[PDB]
């Protein structure tokens, strides 16, 4: 990433923090993901196990041409008023290793019952003794609440954060800004 | 000299519920026989119609006057005094700043609270009815005007004269307000959840008078302490639910009550910025006292 772009959530009366942040990141994601590119990543620096919040402010670390599109594009843009963004800065020489992912996983047993009786073709009961107490994980890290048609009330989302470590391997990201196996520079 | 146990003053500037629909940009000429969103289970939830891409409200409001005229007060020497000071300062300097807020704030889609998060084309429409004939309207955009800058515009200074009259007592004042944003087809709405039952009324989706009138009524900006947020919505002890904190506290000498207490009986008159505050509760109205 040769330019990193600093979005800083401003505090506003009208929404939340919470729900804030999670417009603006879901408005991001169909600003980057449709808009293309070969790496599309962003970080939290305020990121805090305290407060179990997802930070005030957010960096996206790309190219100079893809962020070129990416700020012009109307999509990314027109939030200017509840929130402070800048022009693109060169990244300071020093960074760390961080690789930010996501855990994809159920912790509806009744969900992982259909979904194994929908394959063997299994019975109700043969699907409900199959799927113990034991299957229902859930990740208990800082998730903001989204709300959108996946639930109707604030829906957690799982947001991992890579250890500190020396070595920075960088490389092509996901559509969606998922770890893509590498680290990422931390500034 | 004391106050009063009991005072009330009725509140000015109350508009009634919001009603909602859906339709095309190209429909917006002729608004007439818009479809209605009616809410539907999936908890409670509510879509646009299957080929709707913008979101319709509509709303009027109504100017009453007489902000400064207390409702009920028990002593009539506190009525007198409070009647001669809010003569005093109409005849030092007109409403013509709180009229000003109010044009914009209006124009703009602060009142809008999810509905305006991400909103590509968002056109606001103010009419004047007058005698049941649209004597005058007005048409703005949202986006374009700035939500954290006030800037000046013809209109924007005929309808803070029109709204300045009306609170003066000058005639009757109706404004329909309507305004249209562009969303995108099949987008979720957000309605004001009731106690998830979502506010349905005629069974069509709509936003509470109260709820509307709180957002419209964002004119406190002489706050003491700014840290960027912008308009905050005109409360007591200036405190916010979002934000946790209450801004304005009773310690410092900012407070509303002890600035009404100081100016009334001590006849002490505050900055200018306290005075629009104070005019501005006035015009909100409540109970005090006791």
């Amino acid at each position: 990433m040769d330019h990193y772009l600093d979005i800083r959530l401003r505090p506003d009366p009208e929404f939340p923090p919470a729900q804030l942040m999670s417009v603006l990141f879901g408005k991001l994601h169909q600003a980057l993901v449709a808009q293309g590119g070969d790496r599309i990543g962003v970080s939290f620096p305020d990121l805090d196990e305290s407060r179990s919040r997802l930070g005030e402010r957010l960096r996206i670390h790309a190219s100079a041409d893809d962020l070129r599109a990416l700020l012009a594009r109307p999509w990314l843009e027109g939030l200017r008023d509840h929130l402070q963004f800048g022009e693109p800065a060169v990244v300071p020489h020093p960074t760390p290793y961080r690789q930010v992912s996501r855990v994809q996983a159920k912790s509806n047993p009744e969900r992982l019952r259909r979904r194994l009786m929908r394959r063997h073709d299994l019975s109700e009961e043969e699907a409900r003794k199959r799927i113990p107490d034991t299957v229902a994980r859930a990740l208990d890290l800082p998730f903001v609440t989204l709300r959108s048609q996946s639930t109707g009330q604030h829906f957690r989302l799982f947001i991992r954060h890579g250890p500190l470590q020396v070595t920075a391997e960088e490389g092509g990201f996901t559509c969606y800004g998922l770890s893509k196996g590498g680290f990422v520079p931390w500034f | 000299l004391s106050t009063a146990s009991v005072l009330a003053f009725e509140r000015k500037l109350d508009p009634s519920d919001a009603l909602m629909s859906a339709g095309a940009w190209a429909q917006r000429d002729a608004s007439q026989e818009w479809p209605a969103v009616t809410v539907r289970e999936k908890v409670d939830v509510a879509n646009l119609p299957s080929d709707a891409d913008t979101l319709k409200v509509r709303f009027t409001l109504r100017v009453l006057g007489g902000a400064g005229t207390p409702s009920a007060c028990n002593d009539a020497a506190y009525r007198d005094k409070l009647l001669q000071t809010v003569a005093t300062y109409v005849n030092d300097q007109g409403f013509a700043e709180l009229a000003r807020r109010y044009a914009h704030n209006l124009a703009n889609a602060r009142f809008l609270w999810r509905n305006r998060v991400g909103a590509e084309a968002v056109e606001v429409r103010i009419n004047h009815i007058r005698q049941g004939e649209v004597a005058r309207a007005w048409r703005f955009d949202a986006l374009a005007i700035g939500l954290r800058d006030f800037k000046a515009d013809a209109e924007l200074d005929a309808l803070a004269e029109l709204i300045a009259s009306g609170l003066s007592g000058s005639g009757h004042v109706l404004l329909e307000v309507v305004a249209f944003a562009r969303i995108g087809d099949g987008q979720e709405v957000f309605p004001s959840q009731e106690l998830k039952t979502l506010y349905s009324v005629r069974d069509a989706a709509a936003i509470h008078s109260q709820k509307i009138g709180n957002a419209l009524r964002t004119i406190d900006t002489w706050y003491p302490d700014e840290d960027g947020l912008g308009p905050i919505a005109v409360e007591p002890y200036g405190s916010v639910t979002s934000q946790g904190k209450a801004y304005r506290q009773p310690k410092q000498k900012l407070d509303f009550y002890t600035l009404l207490d100081n100016w009334v009986l001590r006849d002490e008159a505050p900055a200018v910025e306290q005075q629009h505050y104070v005019i501005a509760n006035l015009i909100r109205g409540g109970v005090f006292g006791e």
